[PDB]
């Protein structure tokens, strides 16, 4: 449970955990899809794909190393996993690919074979992964004409028109030092890694900063992707949430836990202590749903997602759910808040502490990049337990009560009523 | 309840139209839109258009009927004045 981080030339961050069996090293950049443009959208996803290409991947495999990378909105990360002993051979492969081979990975035979893969990849996504496709579109309309609206995997149109020069252009503007953090998780010590790094000098484009832009903003709107040939209806709905490093980051995350997630087929799920289940189970209004409090640097999204085959009662699904959310402003109970506290701790635990160093790396790098440090799991619990009913009520009265929303859906959505109908349910009549 | 006869209109979720696919709609909350005042400068010269295409279908039949009415009226007035008491005895009975 130690968050160690020191700066010499490069800001090095590590979180050691003795019993681990393995160790992971890599760099995480403070720039992701939210830094691209509508036309070069998909560059970051492309980088990730070449970094994992058959050529580069075969080199580290001989050495007994494994590769992993993830593209997000605010950040990007390249990671190399290894045994606790080869904690040095990872640092060689890292520098070899980001300085020496930052021109060998971009050959006219590799880039074309990779481009052909992300194209079949992103296409496959839009053709079949409906729930994620919808959540991606939710960000698209909620933050339109603003950074957060750009899909992480990029659009098929900005992708097929992307050239090697664009990769370089992006890389030379974001893969800088002042916008980077070298992460090390697994078992290796902070002082073990920091030495192998402060050994090899060379700055490589120092003093350079990435370009700036215009702040992200929420806009009440919707995008309806009707498709009557699909067998279900997938919809996502949300209000403007909380950004990371916000006084209410936790109240919000707790508020989502109150309604939580559900799966109509799993017996135990049907028994949960969520009032909403009394309303939706009578006529079986949906196969599943899940609330969330997504947070980013400039903004966030608080809402839920759901999938259903009861295409003639979608208005009741949406109506009941939004009536429950009304309660957070006027009648949420102590026991509901308490049930949430326990469950939030359990999930926040399983995330920050799993048996996989790669997840730890991403989380560590991402956090240190936005707030210059990581909040310890124990420090979180103290904040979570401190939340009162009054807090939830004040938060909801600001974020949920009579506030614009964003909607997105695909499939048999004829039954999803108009905007103003849904919008009206964000409140209740009173004397 | 008792079985219902087939119609040409259903209800939300089974309205009776053909299967839709490929069409994508977008909308913005009325709350985020410019308060009602922009219905001028941009929406003024555009207006009155939906009557410049129609007035003929209304004006001609109107004109025809107005002249027919005015003609018969002026004729009536003449017939019952002094000058027309002669023609009145001709057309009357």
């Amino acid at each position: 449970a130690e968050v160690t981080q020191l700066s010499n030339g490069i800001v090095v961050a590590t979180e050691h955990n003795p019993s681990a069996h393995t160790a992971s090293v890599g760099v995480v950049f403070g720039s992701g899809a939210a830094n691209e443009n509508p036309y070069n959208n998909g560059v970051s996803n492309l980088w990730k794909n070449i970094f994992l290409s058959k050529e580069n991947s075969a080199v580290a495999a001989k050495e007994g190393l494994a590769l992993s990378s993830n593209i997000s909105r605010d950040f990007q990360s390249y990671i190399v996993s290894s045994l606790p002993g080869s904690t040095d051979k990872s640092l060689d492969f890292l520098n070899q690919s980001f300085i020496q081979q930052k021109a060998n990975l971009l050959s006219s035979s590799n880039f074309e074979a990779t481009k052909k893969s992300v194209l079949k990849q992103v296409q496959d996504f839009e053709d079949n992964d409906h729930p994620n496709r919808v959540l991606e579109h939710l960000h698209s309309t909620a933050f339109q004409n603003t950074p957060l609206s750009l899909p992480t995997r990029g659009t098929l149109e900005s992708l097929e028109n992307l050239v090697v020069a664009d990769l370089e252009s992006f890389a030379n503007n974001h893969f800088l030092n002042s916008n980077a953090v070298v992460v090390g998780t697994g078992n290796i010590k902070h002082e073990d890694l920091v030495n192998s790094i402060e050994s090899k000098n060379l700055s490589l484009q120092t003093g350079t900063k990435p370009v700036l832009k215009k702040k992200a903003a929420f806009l009440g709107s919707e995008v309806r992707l009707r498709d009557d040939t699909l067998p279900k209806a997938w919809i996502s709905l949300a209000v403007e949430g909380e950004p990371v490093n916000s006084p209410n980051y936790f109240v919000a995350k707790l508020a989502a836990q109150i309604f939580g997630s559900y799966n109509a087929f799993e017996p135990a799920s049907r028994l949960q202590g969520i009032k909403l289940l009394d309303n939706i189970q009578e006529y079986q209004l949906c196969d599943n749903f899940n609330h969330f409090s997504l947070s980013y640097k400039d903004s966030g999204l608080w809402g839920f997602s759901t999938a259903t085959r009861n295409v003639t009662m979608i208005d009741d699904l949406i109506h009941f759910t939004l009536k429950q959310w009304n309660r957070l402003t006027i009648s949420v109970t102590d026991t509901e808040v308490e049930r949430a506290k326990s469950l939030l701790k359990l999930q926040l635990g399983q995330l920050y502490e799993s048996g996989n160093p790669v997840n730890d790396a991403n989380l560590l790098g991402a956090e240190v990049l936005i707030k210059g440090s990581k909040l310890s799991l124990g420090e979180a619990f103290k904040k979570i337990d401190a939340i009162t009913v009054k807090d939830v009520k004040a938060w909801a009265g600001k974020r949920l009560w009579d506030q614009d929303i964003a909607i997105a859906g695909t499939g048999q959505i004829e039954g999803l009523l108009d905007y103003m109908r849904i919008r009206s349910d964000m409140s209740m009549m009173r004397w | 309840g008792p079985p219902s006869g087939k119609t040409y209109m259903g209800w939300w979720g089974h309205m009776g139209g053909p299967k839709q696919k490929g069409i994508t709609s977008y909308a913005v909350s009325p709350y985020a839109q410019k308060p009602l005042q922009g219905i001028f400068h941009n929406a003024v010269f555009n207006s009155f258009r939906r009557f410049k295409s129609q007035f003929l279908y209304v004006l001609i039949p109107a004109g025809i009927y107005w002249y027919w009415w005015k003609n018969g009226n002026e004729y009536n007035e003449f017939l019952y004045s002094k000058a027309g008491r002669e023609e009145l005895e001709r057309v009357n009975v």
